């Protein structure tokens, strides 16, 4: 994001005003142009490179700050508050589920039947169609938080 | 090697057996075999009758001891799921 810009002079309009020395930033910098806006500043101004420095330290915990964030401070409390969810209501998330393999599925079973009509993946799409991976994952999901049962509530 | 079976095979699980009616599988009339087999079995000997006290025996729960497992078949059972992944 960001950007840099720098004030070329213009009384210096009688002279060359074509620098620079090691252009390989230049040409990175200038690129892409990218409309026309942005190349109405390549007179009277033109920008110069930014690149970050580390500051890896600091930069690491920086990391870690965002990333615990949605652990918990203990780590064993809003799992096992995810465990008071593994049955709630999740037999209920899980007859959610059942309706979405139900639905989908019933109307995904006319597809194959369909691509003997329009011979055979010609456009399409209709859809309803796939969604089934969502269902998948989320269903991974509950059988994991759900397996860390026995390993939490047992010792 | 069918006597010996007389004995592992009456119990377990029978509750109980009177005496004479052992007595009529081991033959002889009132053999030592049946006194050694009070020592081996150990089980129990009652007066005129027998019992598999106790209790049929050492009643398996197994209460927690196969929670253990359960959850140790569901820890690679996940890794199965992982290396799909």
């Amino acid at each position: 994001v960001i950007d840099a810009f720098r004030l070329i002079n213009a009384n210096m309009m009688v002279l060359g005003h074509e620098p620079r020395q090691t252009t390989s930033n230049l040409g990175h910098l200038n690129k892409p142009s990218i409309q026309a806006l942005i190349h109405g500043l390549n007179r009277h101004y033109y920008s110069i490179t930014i690149n970050y420095r580390k500051n890896e330290l600091e930069q690491k915990m920086l990391l870690n700050l965002h990333k615990k964030s949605w652990m918990e401070g203990l780590t064993l409390q809003d799992y096992s508050e995810h465990c008071k969810h593994n049955e709630s209501v999740v037999k209920e998330m899980l007859e959610l589920a059942k309706n979405y393999n139900k639905a989908v599925e019933e109307e995904d079973k006319m597809t194959p039947e369909q691509l003997a009509i329009k011979n055979v993946g010609k456009q399409d799409p209709k859809r309803h169609l796939e969604e089934h991976v969502d269902v998948l994952m989320t269903s991974n999901i509950v059988q994991c938080l759900a397996a860390m049962l026995d390993t939490v509530v047992f010792k | 090697t069918i006597r010996d079976e007389i004995a592992g095979c009456i119990e377990k699980a029978y509750e109980k057996i009177l005496f004479t009616e052992a007595t009529r599988i081991l033959f002889f009339n009132t053999p030592k075999k049946m006194t050694d087999y009070a020592k081996k079995r150990g089980w129990v000997l009652g007066p005129n009758n027998y019992y598999s006290f106790a209790s049929q025996q050492q009643k398996p729960e197994d209460t927690t001891i196969p929670s253990t497992e359960l959850a140790k078949q569901v820890i690679e059972y996940a890794r199965q799921l992982e290396m799909i992944v």
